[PDB]
């Protein structure tokens, strides 16, 4: 399988989320947030940290996720509309995934479009290593503004 | 700091803009930093600050009102102790900001737009109290490890 | 395969195309663009036509396109650095594939992101009509901003 | 034709919004429209567009010189053939964008925000020739159709 | 403008014509033409047109009365952005006018003749507001449908 | 602050703590922790602290002068911004020490007692300035860490 992730780094290490929360985890764990398709990872950065495309930072590398189909896939439990809203419990449902270990992938749904499902990934996890990854660069033919 | 921004990169690069901003030496210990800023800053670094664009006329006021700053000067005086921090505030938001974002430019639009995350205030008018300054650190630091949702 | 369009309308005429013209085509046929993911689609609407997600307008659905993998594809050929930047190249290619009628889709490189694929719709070709299409409504837990 | 691009329930959105800016009936021919705005517009019109925050005093004075409204409205004159085209070019954007966008306060925002296309300009500051604001039409309808790549 | 199809030819030879009447290039943008507009268009240019043939002495002032135009043309002087626009619809619709009919003299007469559509007015009558100009390219467009009516 | 260990008693822990010392809900955002502060605290808050034995009288002190607070108290006036922001520093560090160490008391005595590696001032006196927050807020996690000084 095919994953995307967008941020300062060529590693799927996460060492950031031990300082720094987000929607589906608490500070305090590795962790990685990934989509499936290359807009999906830049349509989650630009709106919900509210980063103009003259602003997209230089910084930034699109990371290429390859994967095994037979990775191990967690699952979430059913989510009552609403849970967009609701930090406290898509964090405590993450925390648990992230701390149990029992599946490298955790598959959430998006909350900015429909029919749009993202992944978080625990470094932690022994399927961690068999990831292969490549930064597939932003050119003149592929950048935002 | 310096372990979720990475080394190599990062930490360098928020230390030597710093260093450019508050002369700040970029070994210098937290402690020591904290030392610098009880010290009291130079009154000289803020008209040099906004010469160089990195705050407003009306962010320097902020800080410290002109007809004080511009007393500051005349008689050689450091800036206060409050003065000093909320003068660290700016630099040291900034120069994260500079790290994350790779270019000053886009840094400073960047924490020059306001923010639904902040209800309509930018980032820069969050630093009038510290725990709203550390809301612009995880903002920051979510945009380098990618947590966006 | 699965397709994903954004725009005002709920069907695949596409006759806006009479009038107005886009990145691959000049005005005068009848034309849909439509990405491979609901986020490719959102991100080149939100980017090229820069719309703020605060306003993003009532009026756009998400169309779900479905198509038979068996649907004739048109190819382009390998394009060139620089592309991008060269309306001359990107209109006539679409306006030759919309003309010709070969093939009812054309797949077509993102100028915004790497590894992106977009496609051109001819309503006019034939197996238009193999296409099933459902609204995928946006929802207080599934939208902009 | 903008009808036909805009369909039946689109157009009749775009015509209804009009109909509230410029009192134009609904079912009025184009060439009734054509009529009305030689006939010229009242400049008491433009006054109370700008009361209501259709227009800003800047949009204003690109319609028509403040100076030149003032003397209108005292000696009871109506607006010139090219001052009330230039006010039918904003209202006439104004019913489009918010039939497209569906919202008054999405639209306005939108008419009203630089546009990397026209160089920084806002849509509402290409309303200075006729050929700009052939610019905004065409960009509206490309959102319509979703023609963004 | 954009409004423009005619088995894609038919915009270059507009496009052409258009180069040849306000030396517009054909691989200008959009934004380039509107800022050709308003940058001001060369006061000179309009008397140029009429030697070519191309503009009545009426037509001409309905864009700039005469006097205002030799002081423009002795204090060297741009025209302004409304004169410049008025130009630039007159040529517009005679370079359409032009490619749809395949000839000057054969376009011009279209345009100067009374039309029972515009109940008595002529085709540059109706270039006075963004509406009647709509009306005259629409009547273009479906004879270009029919191949030159 | 979110990074204490055992989502069950540490974060929620500091949040209880600082529901205690402030009125600020533990499922409040941290955004509406920075209105709150900037809203202003009411001065009859930083009395009742002291009372309580929250803060020393020179603690208190630090956040505001007691002539100004009695001033704020007789003309019924919330704290200022500045002040609310120190208020807020002391309870967010109390609450987090309090958590951390388990009890009231030997969080109270760990904050007045001096460091080594502060040169001889109390965590409390490295409140002033932003990094010295954030090295009293490090301090303790590593505390907390390897768990048990």
């Amino acid at each position: 399988m095919i994953l995307w992730r967008i941020s300062a780094y060529a590693d799927l290490s996460g060492t950031g989320g031990l300082r720094v929360s987000g929607a589906w985890h608490q500070a305090g764990r590795p962790v990685v947030y990934a989509a499936t398709s290359p807009p999906g990872a830049m349509l989650e950065v630009l709106v919900h940290l509210e980063i103009d495309p003259e602003d997209f930072p230089t910084t930034m590398r699109l990371l290429r996720i390859e994967l095994p189909d037979t990775v191990s896939q967690a699952q979430l439990p059913a989510l009552q509309p609403g849970w967009s809203a609701q930090p406290e419990l898509t964090r405590t449902l993450g925390n648990r995934f992230l701390d149990d270990c029992s599946a490298l992938l955790l598959p959430v749904p998006s909350a900015i479009m429909p029919s749009t499902t993202n992944y978080l990934f625990n470094p932690r996890h022994p399927q961690a290593q068999s990831a292969k990854i490549q930064v597939e660069d932003f050119t003149p033919d592929s950048r935002l503004f | 700091m310096l372990a979720e921004v990475l080394r190599d990169n990062g930490y360098h690069e928020y230390r030597a803009r710093l260093q450019a901003l508050l002369d700040i030496p970029e070994l210098a210990s937290d402690f020591e930093i904290h030392t610098r800023i009880t010290d009291g800053f130079a009154a000289t670094w803020l008209v040099k600050l906004t010469e160089r664009g990195v705050l407003t006329p009306v962010e320097r006021d902020q800080i410290i009102p002109l007809r004080t700053l511009k007393s500051r000067i005349e008689r050689d005086q450091p800036l206060t102790v409050d003065e000093s921090d909320r003068l660290f505030r700016s630099a040291h938001i900034t120069a994260m900001a500079e790290a994350v974002f790779g270019e000053a430019g886009k840094a400073k639009r960047w924490l020059s737009k306001p923010k639904e995350r902040f209800s309509g205030l930018t980032p820069m008018q969050m630093l009038t109290t510290q725990q709203g300054t550390t809301q612009v650190e995880e903002m920051l630091l979510q945009i380098a490890e990618g947590y966006g949702l």
